[PDB]
RNA sequence: CAGGUAGACAGUUUCUAUGGGGCGUAGGCCUCCCAAAAGGUAACGGAGGCGUGCAAAGGUUUCCUCGGGCCGGACGGAGAUUGGCCCUCGAGUGCAAAGGCAGAAGGGAGCUUGACUGCAAGACCCACCCGUCGAGCAGGGACGAAAGUCGGCCUUAGUGAUCCGACGGUGCCGAGUGGAAGGGCCGUCGCUCAACGGAUAAAAGUUACUCUAGGGAUAACAGGCUGAUCUUCCCCAAGAGUUCACAUCGACGGGAAGGUUUGGCACCUCGAUGUCGGCUCUUCGCCACCUGGGGCUGUAGUAUGUUCCAAGGGUUGGGCUGUUCGCCCAUUAAAGCGGUACGUGAGCUGGGUUCAGAACGUCGUGAGACAGUUCGGUCCAUAUCCGGUGUGGGCGUUAGAG
RNA sequence: CUAUAACGGUCCUAAGGUAGCGAAAUUCCUUGUCGGGUAAGUUCCGACCCGCACGAAAGGCGUAACGAUCUGGGCACUGUCUCGGAGAGAGGCUCGGUGAAAUAGACAUGUCUGUGAAGAUGCGGACUACCUGCACCUGGACAGAAAGACCCUAUGAAGCU
RNA sequence: GACCAGGCCCGGGCGACUGUUUACCAAAAACACAGGUCUCCGCAAAGUCGUAAGACCAUGUAUGGGGGCUGACGCCUGCC
RNA sequence: AACCCAGAGCUAGCUGGUUCUCCCCGAAAUGCGUUGAGGCGCAGCAGUUGACUGGACAUCUAGGGGUAAAGCACUGUUUCGGUGCGGGCCGCGAGAGCGGUACCAAAUCGAGGCAAACUCUGAAUACUAGAUAUGACCUCCAAAUAACAGGGGUCAAGGUCGGCCAGUGAGACGAUGGGGGAUAAGCUUCAUCGUCGAGAGGGAAACAGCCCGGAUCACCAGCUAAGGCCCCUAAAUGACCGCUCAGUGAUAAAGGAGGUAGGGGUGCAGAGACAGCCAGGAGGUUUGCCUAGAAGCAGCCACCCUUGAAAGAGUGCGUAAUAGCUCACUGAUCGAGCGCUCUUGCGCCGAAGAUGAACGGGGCUAAGCGGUCUGCCGAAGCUGUGGGAUGUAAAAAAACAU
RNA sequence: UUCUGGUGUCCUAGGCGUAGAGGAACCACACCAAUCCAUCCCGAACUUGGUGGUUAAACUCUACUGCGGUGACGAUACUGUAGGGGAGGUCCUGCGGAAAAAUAGCUCGACGCCAGG
């Protein structure tokens, strides 16, 4: 025979998800454009 | 049944490296042997360690096609100092010791 | 097969590297067997493939061994395992990195230097291909 | 009172790292590698030495260059001593290696005793103890004409703290005073305290008659990882087979799978996982002994040899041994190999982790001991739950039933 | 002729084992080889002597009688067995009385397979199981006991030499 | 004719034998034994227990009293 | 070596246990030494109180190296060719002058290789130091609004030396550099680093050490990292290029293969290229040896030329040997692609275990595998809105860090 | 103000070899003798005192890349970080640094002081 079979951590580094598609490491999150800020949250009325 | 295990622990070495403040009598160079030979305002000693004898850098040069002279020179370099992070801590120490 | 003299009994192992670039070329010969694979090949291996080769060739022609191994690999007995007292005289083991020239061989022609190479290169822990004095 | 003198008797010691042992090995110092280009750095990792030696092999002044090949010279040759050229550091340094050192730190000659005293700014190393280097000052010198150099050796190893004792010496204390006995201080000596940071000035074994506090930190049985070893298969083909590598074996080699042997690690378990064999009783794998189908055959037919699919079913009765295994007899279609913690001792019994008694051989001075042999030698248990085999009762099945 | 050693020399000791025995309570190789017994005999008996590692009062070699001694074989005899079967009691099952115990973190306490301190009802996926008794069986709960007698550690204890 | 009431023979090993032995896992091949041999002991004996006095030995006297080893009986028991 | 009492509450470096809350900080499993190894003393690393300090993190520069790579200039070791110091035998009838030699070997040259204890060389990092450089926030400010810069204020962070005072000194895995092993182990020992230890959450089916990530607390808030978007289970049965037909999609190799999708070379064709049918395949000749025969077909040696459109002392079978069947090659009919090598991508076989799908499940020819484009889901991360506490800090408020 | 020749220092270390030149001055060999001195023997070396000729040896200057020394650029191995593949041995990416060997070349040194003519 003579192949080790693989352990913990081992089985770790070898069956994590792993995402190796160059582009899916490319994406950022997506960006809207800026918006106004909005008004106060409540007001005094006397 | 092994005949080993014969470790000897000693150390030696370069102590100051080059372009260093050297102090009279700092030891600049332990070695075995001569790896570097004494050049000027340094001295040979006992074992053939290599000492300073006057305050100043230390430099190495060839003499021939080997050899190393560590050799030791005055120093009388760099008067101006724009340095102000320090006068910040020793002024908000007096600041500090002034708002308590 | 075994150097005569050994400046040192014992010697520890070393991990294979990458493409030899020195030993890759042909010095002697016509035809040679590159090897594509990093790994130890003991002089046994060399035995078995020098007596494939020239056996296979039986009429004409030279082979060149190219390696040599000097170093030994110590293997311990099944003593309980825990020294390295005497594993020195056992068996020699020869490196060889990707590119290397293991076999050459000349004075034979086409295909049967390539059954001569090709057949020999069954003897062997690693994977080759023959390759033509260009 | 003094000498000798019995484990008769008493108090004790009998190291550790380890292979967690008889059978070994090592313990301290130095050099190279491991050590991953500062320094450091472990393993019962790979190689060696040391427990000194020198009145010069220390100091100073001065001179000189070795080592090897070639050529010449009836002793004398390959090689002694001598002459000449070539290579120029490959020789050498009291001894191991490393780093050094060519008008030298290597060899010779003269004079020599710094192989001194009192020291010492600053550094390295740094748990501490230690250990290493040192400019510079005074005295008194050695060499040299002087300059300067000399506080041992080219360096790194050649060693040991403390308590105590001893010798030589001293303007120190002298238990009322003067002394003295004794003690300091200084210079040195005495340990293979070698288990070398040294327990004491002084210390070996056995326990199966044993006992306690612990450990899975640590072995055995078993499981797990590994697969060197083992089983099975496959790649190449020098051959053997009257010719013919591949009907059948296949040398020299190579690549795998399995976890069934012996191993390696010590990961669960020692406030307890009960090993080996047998009986009873399963169940499962196929790497097929037979039964069923087929291919090839150096298959004329019978019987085969090898191989493919196929694990439904079977795989005897005995003599020996505690036996597994194995040998033999009579056969049989064949008398398969293994997993399930010996598969199975909360289902059951013998050899054994050989328990306590005894004997033989051998070892030991002995107590005792042997992976030597033989005789005898208590083995517990009312099922809580899961699991199983039977057998009900309730309720449900959309009204209730047979 | 193959052998084997009557016999010889040499080294070292204090001396080099005498009679008898001898694969033995002693023999590792070894189930040594031969013969007997058996259909078949690692056990037994009779021999050879290559006695790892017998041996002459830690006695050696024998033998009548004896032994809840060990061991080999044979006759008679039988459920030991092939291969079980029936019957009688005391239990076990049911009813009425009396009525414990070891054990116990709480238990709403499945199987496979995988993972995990590497042997999981408790974690994951799937499948299977209405609830709850009674009578049997003991594979698991690393079941109960009992701070492992074996192994190692303790600058432990004790006996003995 | 119930209950009661020897199974036996052929070999071998060890221990001569009847006995004793680990109360509660070993009854033996172990211990003892009759017999043998060595050695000590002259009585105010040796030896044993006790600092001692003393006691057993023994109110006995080498055909007796200790102690060591072996284990009837038959043949012997070698060398250093 | 009895039992009871007493010393005695012996001793235990061993085991178990040691009880209320909140806040801030926060390790170590290393070295040295040890009659020591599961103990301890010191150092390293905590807490608190200070005293000196001005650094940390980025960038650049300078120093010594001898590791990786590399190389044969030294030390070895090694493959081959030539000249080959010298030997091997035939040898002569001898004090011997030198004759015979396709054979083995010191030395050099050339072509080559290897080495932890080899270095003519020599990095990247790392170590020591020097040098350059405001880390966020609030506010004022140049007639002033932007912006640059400035004024002021607040906060955060490094190290050395101490005082008091602890633990820890059994580590584990993962990447790299190695030694032991068998370059076997979740193995053992080291060196730098990350995590766990002492770390929750999300992804990993479950699962300490693998990736993201650092949990003060609340919200029936939003945006994201790792990873995912058929259903179980949140989000795309999303779009466009190619691929796979084995459920590969979890798996292990040597080796085999007209598998399929390509890509690079080289050789033939409209003067007919491949595959099949048909025709020819002959003369010397049975080349010369052997055999009874060997006529191509048991074999040995070369292994011809001629007619020609081409024929090989033959490619295989067969025969006692022949004869003969047949092929490499050429001729003829239809006709337009055919070879033979390397090579990837994904595949096939090789590929077989013992209780039962066992590989998350269902399943899917995409919901699989590669290349891009847009969005969403996704943590206790961040943001937002509100509390609490600690430090500044010495009252409150407010601020920043935590 | 060049040469000459005692002197150093930086040095890429500048050397071997083939060629040409110098004796006005200088430096260097050669002949004669030995008083201080001297060689484990020799006036070979060293010293003193003179004849004083040559460049022969030795020094100095100018050329050559035939050896020797030095040595690139580009590449490439390697490596720091951030990752990926493989069963393992081990390999491949982004950015940064960057070899060695070989080769093209470079090198028959360069700066100062003082005394002549």
């Amino acid at each position: 025979s003579s192949r080790p079979q693989k352990k913990g951590t081992a089985h770790h580094m070898k069956t994590r998800p792993k995402k190796t598609a160059r582009w899916d490491i490319k994406r950022g999150p997506a960006v809207y454009p800026p918006l106004p800020p909005l008004p106060a949250e409540w007001t005094i009325v006397s | 049944t092994k005949n080993g295990r014969d470790s000897k622990g000693q150390r030696l070495g370069v102590k100051i490296y080059g372009d260093q403040v050297a102090k009279p009598g700092a030891i600049i160079i332990r070695q075995r042997g001569t790896k570097f030979h004494p050049g000027k305002n340094v001295g040979i000693g006992k074992d053939h360690t290599i000492f300073a004898l006057i305050d100043g850098l230390v430099k190495f040069e060839k003499y021939g096609p080997d050899k190393k002279k560590v050799s030791v020179y005055p120093r009388e370099i760099q008067p101006e100092n724009p340095n102000s992070y320090r006068a910040r801590k020793r002024e908000n120490f007096r600041l500090q010791r002034e708002k308590k | 097969l075994s150097p005569k003299r050994t400046r040192f009994r014992k010697q520890h192992r070393g991990r294979m590297k990458g493409i030899s670039y020195r030993g890759n070329r042909i010095c002697f010969g016509r035809y040679a067997l590159q090897a594509l694979e990093p790994a130890w090949i003991t002089s046994r291996q060399i035995e078995a493939g020098r007596r494939a080769m020239t056996r296979n060739a039986r009429r004409g022609g030279k082979i060149w061994v190219r390696i040599f191994p000097d170093k030994p690999v110590t293997v311990r007995p099944a003593e309980t395992r825990m020294g390295s007292g005497k594993g020195s005289p056992e068996y020699w083991v020869a490196v060889v990195k990707p590119g290397r020239i293991l076999y050459e061989i000349s004075g034979v022609a086409e295909n049967i230097a390539r059954r001569a190479v090709a057949i020999a290169a069954s003897k062997m822990p690693i994977r080759t291909q023959f390759i033509i004095s260009g």
